[PDB]
């Protein structure tokens, strides 16, 4: 179990760690988060009390380094940093644990939610979507645009998700126009899986990462990407059987975790009604269809 | 965006454009089987691709053999239409290719867009107007060439005959729309109007009769009248 210490908490802020959150008052004696489970990526995220504008946060993996948080009063935000001096970091953390100034990552032992939301998410792949190679951790916020969004404007601050566009030459073989538009199996299996992602794990990882950025930061372009990657699978007549069963599990836990009052903005009516009721895979998502019908019947 | 009453004059500017109507591409006669079921038999159809400014009509005849052994024909018909329009554009010299293609039915947008991916600078547009282009098969010479076809064929016409020698394309296109509206609303009476007088003939190289300017005024008047004679008979007014 690993620890992310906080220098201090100089402004009032709601702090999130994965699906957990807590409120910290102005200058409250908060010095970080302990007992973070090893083996998964994590995201620490922030919403200031005074300006709920700009949710922002950091994806990180405690296996890759010792990371801490420090408020910057010039740039006005909590920044993640890496400590290169190991004995300094241990002496800092140990002092903070002794004075009990840290919250405990509050994982229930039965509970596999975070694993199921991040099963295919790797730090190495996050760092290629979010390019800032001098850090081991990745910053994301509410306003960052995706490469595809910037085609339709600052490149360094972009989410480089894989561009998916159903009316594009990449998606449509010359002479297979109708076939490829109405059955996207070519585009899914050859262009994207064999060509770009290499395997279904990397595809699902990007899909899961897009969802988490949509949910935790309200990132609109991440939501577009998540829905596009669902739709590409559901609109393919030919999908490996293991991918369909895994997809049902992936979506089930995403829909299960979504705050009930954010569905109006985070869920695209057309995509879900097409995916669940009209597409080739209308019958392949039993778990997702059951939870969607019992939890968001209005959208449908 | 969409083509409507507000931007009607854009039809007659000097940017090349084409309308595409797919109404008459897939044509069937529904009938009873010996077992008392219902079946369709296809008949030859056509794509109606027309330039508003010049009157040039690219009539691609769709022979019934294109449907043989195919499923979901009404869907296929839209993609076949889009394939043939794309082929037509590719066959034209660059300086003759359209800058815009206006489809009369919105279900043609995605099929045509996908087939025209190679032409990112050709705008594909819908229209809010309810044009009577379906009535093209009420023009006797167009109907005759379609039904006689034994194989796929493209036939070129000028749907305005020689009218542009005397009137603008705005009036030429507006005259074509009024004649087609009449043929769609009551074909028999419309055709009676156009041919009642044995002394006005259709030239071999034309589609419509050789009316004088004064006679066209009269002819347009009975068509405007006929579209009201029907609209009353229809709504009781
Ligand atoms: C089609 C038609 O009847 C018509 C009439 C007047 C116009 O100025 C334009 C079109």
């Amino acid at each position: 179990m690993n620890t992310v210490p906080f220098t201090s908490a100089p402004i009032e802020v709601t702090i999130g760690i994965d699906q957990y959150s807590f409120n910290v008052k102005e200058n409250q004696p908060f010095h970080g988060i302990k007992d973070i489970p090893i083996g998964h990526v994590h995201v620490i995220h922030f919403q200031h009390a005074d300006n709920s504008s700009m949710r922002y946060g950091y994806w990180f993996d405690c296996r890759m380094g010792n990371f801490y948080i420090q408020y910057d009063p010039k740039d006005g935000l909590y920044k993640m940093m890496e400590e290169r001096d190991g004995a300094k970091f241990e002496n800092i953390v140990h002092n903070f644990k002794e004075r009990q100034m840290m919250v405990s990552y509050p994982k229930i032992d039965e509970d596999d939610t975070w694993y199921n939301l991040t099963e295919f998410v790797q730090m190495d792949k996050i760092r290629k979507i979010v390019r800032k190679d001098e850090n081991q951790f990745s910053y994301v916020d509410s306003s960052m645009t995706t490469v595809q969004e910037n085609e339709l404007s600052d490149p360094a601050h972009s989410l480089n998700y894989t561009v998916i566009n159903f009316k594009s030459r990449e998606a449509i073989r010359p002479g297979h126009e109708m076939e490829d538009f109405l059955d996207k199996s070519y585009y899914l299996n050859t262009v994207m899986l064999q060509g770009i992602f290499k395997n279904s794990s990397n595809y699902f990882g990007e899909l899961q990462f897009a969802f988490l950025n949509a949910m935790f930061f309200g990132n609109y372009g991440s939501s577009l990407q998540w829905h596009a990657m669902i739709e590409l699978i559901c609109s393919s007549a030919t999908v490996p059987k293991h991918m369909l069963d895994k997809l049902d599990e992936i979506l089930y836990y995403q829909i299960k975790t979504l705050p009930e009052q954010y569905s109006d903005i985070l869920l695209n009516e057309r995509v879900w009604n097409i995916c669940l009721y009209s597409s080739f895979q209308k019958n392949s998502l039993h778990n997702t269809e059951k939870i969607m019908e019992n939890k968001y019947p209005e959208l449908l | 965006g969409a083509m409507n009453s507000s931007n009607y004059a854009e039809l007659f500017n000097n940017d090349i454009k084409l309308f595409v109507d797919d109404t008459n591409v897939y044509r069937v006669t529904v009938h009873k089987t010996f077992e008392g079921n219902v079946a369709t038999k296809a008949i030859n159809g056509c794509i109606f691709t027309l330039n508003p400014k010049t009157g040039h009509l690219f009539l691609k005849i769709i022979h019934t053999s294109v449907w043989a052994g195919q499923k979901r024909l009404s869907q296929l018909a839209k993609w076949k239409t889009a394939e043939e329009v794309s082929a037509l554009v590719r066959s034209l010299p660059k300086e003759e290719q359209p800058k815009q293609i206006i489809v009369t039915r919105k279900a043609m947008l995605d099929p045509l867009e996908v087939h025209m991916l190679d032409f990112p600078n050709i705008a594909i547009r819908p229209t809010e107007l309810r044009l009577p282009f379906s009535a093209a098969m009420s023009i006797d010479k167009l109907s005759d060439v379609v039904m006689k076809a034994t194989e796929p064929q493209m036939v070129l016409f000028n749907i305005y005959d020689d009218w542009l020698d005397r009137i603008s394309s705005y009036t030429a296109f507006s005259r074509l729309t009024l004649l087609l509206r009449a043929l769609k609303t009551n074909e028999e009476s419309a055709k009676m109007i156009l041919l009642s007088d044995p002394t006005i003939t259709i030239k071999s190289y034309h589609l419509w009769p050789s009316f004088t300017d004064e006679q066209w005024i009269t002819i347009e008047s009975q068509m405007r009248d006929l579209i009201l004679t029907e609209y009353g008979r229809k709504y009781n007014v």
